């Protein structure tokens, strides 16, 4: 709910045609403007190019937006989702007007669901904290993906940055009798791979030891 | 050399 | 599917 | 050459068709055996087939180990040495009487050369490690490398390094010792698997 609020008072820059996928073979663009009544997604056109091929239309969604803005996106065609060609992307007011240009490559605007099964426990001899967990659902390539752990205090900025494939972390600086929060989050790794960071997993609380 | 694709973990190539 | 092959330091793919 | 002797007196162990590929794009395979007088390498069939393909025989050779056994060797051509698909082979006697039958994936069975170039300076009082990967080896940042450590002076300590990382950042080394490091590679996963290669020519340093 305060995430959710903190949301609606930030500040945005200018909008933008922004696209991502989810695993590679899906494709979603979209961009948000205000209300206009008698503005429907009928008044966009999204055309798209695609390695020489014949440009082909998509059909736009229109959708509300918890900030009273509208947004309109379109999602590509299973078959139209490779991920090393350059993707021309069109978007028009059909009073002729362009909207936006944009020409990407669909490896390169890679957002993830976030990591799942986040489970923690002690090592048996040290007793530090062992961190282990499963790659996002359904999504393929796991040992390019890499991770960052978020550590908070029940404190200070503690992230740790995971080499990509590794699904395990071991802490062992943390205080003891303290409760830890942990949460991780993924992104597809490089050079082949390039994007965003995805949202963070369900956390996890524990306790540590009395005395380490 | 090889036809690769996306696999579980990685690629996935079987020969040309 | 893509025309992936050896190299330097780690596969190289061109669009096949 | 020491350690020449060495390997002629430590006992044996059951013969086994054992194969290796060097730079990914190559592949060897053989066993030794008493040498009897008589036999060569008409003596043996040995074929090998990938999926979805034909048998081929292997031009098998033959030459002695330093130890004074049979090394039979086949060396597949070039073209036939494709990694991911299963490989069969079978080696069988003239008489039909079977020998081996082992199923292998290249990529598995790969035997990198050791490491070169090694090199070890002084920082904030640490020591620091580098060198050079196997020379004319591909998939280079597949490779992970392992240090060893062993201080002059009647012992030891080892370091797991993590893939296509070839430098490494030694800590906790008392003071006036005198070290000798080394360093041997093997392909790693998901892709490759193997074995370590032999170490590289190692290095000391007075601390």
């Amino acid at each position: 709910k305060f995430e959710s609020k903190a949301a609606l008072l930030a500040a945005r820059g200018p909008e933008e045609l922004l696209c991502f996928t989810e695993r590679l073979e899906d494709l979603v663009c979209f961009w948000e403007e205000a209300a206009s009544a008698g503005v429907g997604p009928g008044n966009y056109s999204f055309s798209y190019q695609l390695e020489d091929e014949p440009w082909k239309l998509c059909r736009l969604h229109q959708a509300p937006t918890a900030r009273g803005a509208v947004r309109f996106w379109c999602s590509l065609p299973t078959a139209d989702t490779s991920s090393f060609v350059p993707l021309e992307l069109r978007v028009t007011a059909a009073s002729g007007a362009p909207r936006y240009h944009r020409v990407i490559h669909i490896n390169e605007v890679v957002l993830l669901d976030a990591p799942v099964g986040l489970v923690a426990r002690l090592a048996d001899e040290s007793g530090h904290v062992v961190l282990r967990w499963l790659p996002p659902p359904e999504t393929p390539m796991t040992s390019h993906i890499r991770y960052e752990v978020d550590v908070s205090a029940g404190g200070s900025v503690q992230r740790v940055e995971i080499l990509e494939g590794r699904t395990e972390c071991v802490l062992s600086n943390l205080r003891g009798r303290t409760r830890y929060t942990f949460a991780v989050r993924a992104r597809m790794a490089e050079p082949s791979f390039g994007g965003f960071w995805s949202a963070w997993s369900e956390p996890v609380s524990l306790l540590t030891p009395s005395d380490l | 050399t090889y036809s690769c694709h996306f696999g579980p973990l990685t690629w996935v190539c079987k020969p040309q």
